């Protein structure tokens, strides 16, 4: 009634809140159903298919806003749940999120809407689909692809401007005149980009031959250059989403370290033959047959270990390099130890003899 | 010694209520529960499985005693210690901060009593100066 | 006539099945055939080669059927090797596979064909060019990739949906009235699919000016954004091949230790000198000079030891990593011994000072 | 009044030359004017929107080219800071770099046209848009990209010209008389090209039958080929700017390392105790209590030592072989003057027994 | 006069086979002669620029048969250089392999034709073309990569094809009809495969709007399987480029290995204080005091050691690794001797107590 | 000694049908599989060519009598066994569970015999725990 | 001793202006601007933060004496200033040339004055050969 | 001692034509021509440079008389040699067969005389066996 309507709550938070696995599926029949409104709208705007699409597209609609109605009821209601979001004040303190904005923006938009239009319908489904992320994670990890390759995109950018502004000023230069498609600089710049991007619709395409001389030079250069952002950001994407992993890996490690030092720690402070380990034992108590508690406080040290020995596997050679190195150092330091202990042997070697 | 095995004795009457001489899965489950916590079943299953040798499903008295003796030095856990403190340590200068102990461990895992990790300090901060160095705590630890 | 029989039914279920270098040109020979027959019947589909095509294809059909028919007879009659399949009930428990389902599916139509046609049969030649596989290794290679990136191949597909949606959308409004190409919101999104794609059929492009800037705004991030995939789809075969020959390379590992470790034990068993190795001795009697059991079981050992360094080869950093780690750790156990040794020096040195 | 204006003169210079941050962000608000200059020149280009875009092009040129004035003003007169440019004689100088001789090229250019002039106004704009760079930098990074991966670039060249012209050369033949496109093998190289880059206009398109087989098969080899430049190209301009940050972070080893030196010889040189470090306490005096100096001396060592273990961080796997390597062999002369000693030790066991 | 041309033949040996830096610079400029010749005889097609282009080409094709002619010459008048083909005879079985069977046959062609021939001279300017190579390094680049990554080629090969020929035959379907483009299947096939390959010409693309999804769909799935075989081989150059370059490292330490035991053991055989050294100072004495001959043999020691440090440089990971993995099986072997030495002392230790 | 020769001698004769006193690749093989296994051409040739010493195609009675006499701790195998053993611990604890073993092993390369690895867990465990070390275990085994 | 922990009260009272027992960052950054050097308030906060054992902002007088009493031996940096002189060493030959030394450091972080150097190669130069090992220069500084 | 230092005189008359007391990098190309052998300038001047320690371009008498004095023991090039036989020893089991070290040694680098591989088998193939060990080879040459 109480505890259960609290777990029922936070359940609903982790599904309305970025959704894992079967949640993650709620949240995809979601998102078909808003995509097969937006499906339907695009028939609808035919002409020819009009009728019958939104004869089959009002109930979707329907079906559309009270869901996305329920799903923002349940929101709101699940974000008293978070400490700093506790109590209705801290319900309202949690839309001041920019995401949380842009979800009301779209709402106010669409109850205006309901209380020329085809447009303004347009733009709120743009804005709805941008809604469907609400943790800027595609936004976050493009952002981060491109700065941390700026140098190469800048490069890439840079010479491929150049290229396509001097092919298309040559080839103008060549076609003039004598092709109807490049009678002016502009027109030379729209096919430069269409080239250079090899969207080639065929528009515009150099006739003379010293402008297809240039277009083809100008084109292996600038078909080359455009491909590469391409590439370096599939290469940034992939390096990035594994650096992120590395680091989850890591946390996933630093948690069961935690957990054996608390174990250990609780082991020392609960020998039984021991004295002094009141508060380890009164800890027990209080959770609550000494034997009993100190078997079972080893019980989960051994769990504990053998959990931080799982978190400690490599996920990569600069880890383990890491981790046998710090028993490296302590190895050197063992063996200074024993040259010393050497020289003590040698120092005392006069005595006996 | 035979009080200690007497003393094991008193444990697995506390333990094995079936009185099989085996602490069942099921059966562990149920005295925990009974002893201030609340495990899973899962958990208990896969934490008991790797413990017990011959892997019946449960413990016999002759692997409890045997575990109830095997001491910390045996394990040889210090560098499983070790590296569970260096994983805190991000200056990697060796030694870690003991504001910054109490705190991580307090909202850490299995959340330690305020009056545990106090006799935490009183054992380890035996210089008391906070920031305490861990292949110390270790050392002393195992012995 | 009993074991050369069965030997051969294990090289023809070797070469059915799962073929290696010459059962793949096997394989290869009965794919160019099907693929001949394809493309047979697609020339018999023009009008003006129709004669020809089929006159030549009737044949090749036939050819293909009969090959098809014989070699389903010897894959039933071979799959009673497998202890798994063996005996007659075995071999029709082994014909429930999906892939047994299909090759039946395909069979039964064929059949049912052969006892408005044409679409039939282009779909039967569909599904038995699907058929070609019978590993799913494609099919499970490509979802491994898919789903080992999902991150990156979901941030690419979101981005660019929002910037085809985004670009079609702003084409339209600029070109809705001016060109008739874009009269309509679901032609503006075929252009702009077709843009980003850099397909550029041509039938469609922008021709005011300020929807040709928005075409080449947009079209730069859109094609950047619909290149991703590929790219991202290529480094996830690479990498995930060099898991699987990873896997493959540890697998051959494993199989030459348990062969050291018996020659290893057989040695140890079978000292002439030594007693008590009854089960060994009489292992190798019953397998047939005691001294020339001896001397045979060390050549075991000495190559059984030559082939599990071969296998001990690093194939990457990780590997030798491990390796000597695990050595590293001997050194330092060793090192401790050495620690412990010369306390108990000290210790005693009282005792002779 | 003296200083001031040289610390001016020096922040000038920073901005003006390699900016950083915000010196960035002049650079590209500056970069942001003169490609609106482009753009509007571009637009007055067009003879509907000549009259607005001349009328809005006017003033932004005239600030364009204030703006050019002024920054070539500073650049010389903070060309002056610098030893190797210092005077006016080194401001003169220093004008003989490539980049200032473009730039003074495009001044004069300008200049004369301001005192069939649209080609040369087009042209000149290209020479400015060149100017842009000023570090080659862009350049460089292609060029050795290039060069280090010459032997894939070369590879990728000569297989994809082979295909192009034989296939160009098979469709040719294929289509001379039947296909008005292919009138002639120039016709047929620039289809090749345009199809093996898939621009794929559409002017020219093989219709016969064999034809499109050929370009068929010669396509798919081609449009492999063709697309492999640009892939060889990204993965080298990210391994080059790997590398790049590598030798940044090595020197930035290097700086912190000359710092602890010097601070432990400091400190080494400063002891209260000790005597004879007369050129450290008198250097001490000059700059500006000896146990103050001593003070801050091993206060400078301990922040020094700081730095240089900051500067240590790993950045890579061979990084971190390489540092404890070293202690690797350090530890291996340790263990081989145990054993020299341990030598001694059962040499002088004899004596004692 | 006899050292010399051996000499100047050895030079020009290396000059006219594998050429490196200026040979390749000389190779680099009678492929710019060929390929002029080659873009002249492209122009001399065309009708307009017929008589200019032959009038300028027939000069420069008399200078590239020239050339040819004193190149094979040199060829084979320096053949005679190397062992295996020293001698006329030697030289004349030079001529046996593949590349010199394949000039040899070009030659037979164009003296046939110097002595409708269009046709016949374009093939003959392919095969000389495909003549360029002489070493086989860039087909055997392509093999190695194709044949290493052959898992994921065929799986793009496969999954391609199978999208290719689906999309193909449901937008047949979909259009058979309505468009006139695809009134045949095999119409439908090229539209596909000009599609998926993104050329796009436009000569075909769907009408219908059921076909217009279904083309949708497939040209996402299939552009981005038909972009993946680029990607794939890409990087398989890549990598393989890196493995021989790993592998000439290797070769290039292998050989001052080689030098410096030389020099090692010319230095232990070379001690004056020593005897019986006789080969080594008879050796110094034929090649010619010995004191100076052991100083000299000192100096080419410590050279040579110089030079095999220098190649021992890491050039990856793993290197490093193997390289102190054998000196840390050193430092385990020397630690086990110093554990085996205390074990004496202890079992010493008795006989002193 | 002089007997260990004369058994060599004995041994040889039983190999060395030909009398040549150099026991050839095709007479190893005929020898052998009179001795009850079937192996390949190509196997013996490859298994013994680095055998032999002088790479002469066969064992002269030298090499024979010197490899008769090397000891298990001549070869420093241990590593060898040790690593062999670890592949199979894919915990990493350090211990291998003996019906683990067991089973590996019957269906592993040269399949031993049940007897076999009945003698392999009389000599190894020795404890009789079923999760035997195999550090220990290559050390017995060297010694 | 006693006659140190004097003059540590000599320093501090040249430190501490204000007298109450703790240096401040402020207090700290005007003294050394009369010291004759020019830092900056961040560089100070930030070394003296980690410096001071307790995180107080300022040092109270017992890190002080103890840092003072804080030997060369005890920060173990033996390492460290080998490292820096690796770095630049290019060669690896393990010694590295003093001209060399000398103009690198001239020009170098904190400059160094010619005096400075020439001390630096009278007690490093031992060997007075210009090309110094720098291992000998670490064990010898740390002596 | 003295007679060692009037062959070092000796020697460097033999060497130093001009008298200079200095072994110019000319002087050196001249000489060694005479010896019987032709290297080239650029080799010579790199060659010295780095053996002369004060980068003089020539070496002084001091140290011509201190690397002739110079042993190889104190080199420590033990390990230089044992990677330069390994990097031979593509099995990797230790050892590298003699009849491949001829070989490849009179078709390497330097290319050594006949006799000069006979006497390398002379010292090294002690155990007159062809597969040579080469740690054993670098211990004995240290040595
Ligand atoms: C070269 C090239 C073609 N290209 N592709 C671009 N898109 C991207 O890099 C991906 C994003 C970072 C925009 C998401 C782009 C942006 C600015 C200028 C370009 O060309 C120009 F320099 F000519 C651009
Ligand atoms: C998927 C794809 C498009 N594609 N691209 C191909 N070229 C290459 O892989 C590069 C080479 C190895 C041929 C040099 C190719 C070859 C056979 C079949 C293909 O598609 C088919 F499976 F549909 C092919």
């Amino acid at each position: 009634r109480n505890a259960f309507y609290r777990k029922l709550q936070n359940f609903l938070y982790n599904v309305l809140e970025r959704p894992r696995g079967w949640a993650f599926i709620y949240h995809a029949y979601v998102f078909l159903l808003v995509f097969s409104c937006l499906v339907l709208s695009v028939f609808s705007t035919i002409k020819e298919y009009e009728k019958s699409s939104e004869g089959a597209l009002y109930i979707l609609e329907i079906v559309t806003i009270v869901v996305f109605g329920v799903e923002y009821f349940v929101r709101i209601w699940a974000a008293g749940c978070c400490c700093r979001y506790r109590g209705w004040r801290g319900r309202l303190k949690f839309a001041r999120k920019p995401f949380c904005v842009i979800d009301i923006m779209v709402l106010i938009a669409s109850i205006a809407v309901l209380a020329s239009a085809l447009r303004s319908l347009r733009f709120l489904q743009i804005l709805r689909m941008i809604r469907m992320d609400r943790r800027g994670g595609t936004w976050k990890l493009l952002g981060s692809v491109v700065y941390a390759h700026s140098k190469e995109l800048v490069t890439a950018w840079y010479i491929g401007f150049l290229c396509l502004i001097l092919a298309s000023f040559l080839v103008y230069l060549a076609e003039k005149g004598e092709n109807d498609h490049f009678d002016t600089y502009a027109d030379a710049l729209w096919w430069g980009l269409i080239t250079l991007t090899t969207i080639g619709y065929g528009d515009k395409y150099p006739q003379t031959w010293n402008g297809r001389l240039l277009a083809a030079t100008f084109t292996l250069i600038g078909v080359s250059f455009f491909a590469l952002p391409a590439g370096i950001l599939g290469s940034g994407f992939a390096l990035k989403v594994q650096e992120q992993h590395r680091q989850k890996h890591f946390e996933k490690r630093r948690n069961p370290a935690a957990g054996l030092i608390q174990s250990a720690w609780r082991f020392y402070a609960t020998n039984l033959s021991r004295t002094d380990l009141h508060s380890t034992w009164q800890y027990y108590e209080r959770t609550v047959l000494k034997v009993s508690i100190r078997a079972v406080c080893v019980m989960r040290f051994l769990v504990s270990k053998r959990k931080f020995k799982e978190s400690l596997r490599p996920y990569d050679v600069m880890d383990v390099i890491e981790q046998y190195s710090a028993g490296h150092l302590d190895m050197l330091s063992r063996i200074k130890s024993l040259q010393s202990r050497v020289d003590q042997i040698v120092g005392r070697g006069p005595a006996i003899t | 010694t035979e009080e200690q095995i007497a003393e094991f004795k008193e444990a697995f009457s506390l333990f094995d209520k079936d009185g099989d001489g085996t602490i069942t899965t099921k059966e562990l489950g149920t005295v925990m529960r009974s002893l201030g916590q609340n495990p899973t079943e899962a958990e208990l299953q896969d934490m008991i499985n790797e413990v017990d040798a011959d892997g019946n499903g449960t413990i016999d008295f002759p692997e409890f005693l045997t575990m109830m003796a095997r001491k910390m030095k045996d394990t040889d856990s210090e560098e499983e210690i070790r590296e569970a403190f260096r994983v805190f340590d991000k200056d990697g200068n060796g030694y870690i901060s003991a504001a910054e102990l109490r705190h991580v461990m307090t909202n850490l895992g299995e959340k330690l009593t305020d009056e545990e990790v106090d006799e935490m300090i009183r054992e380890a901060d035996i210089d008391g100066d906070g920031q305490v160095n861990y292949e110390e705590f270790v050392q002393m630890m195992t012995a």
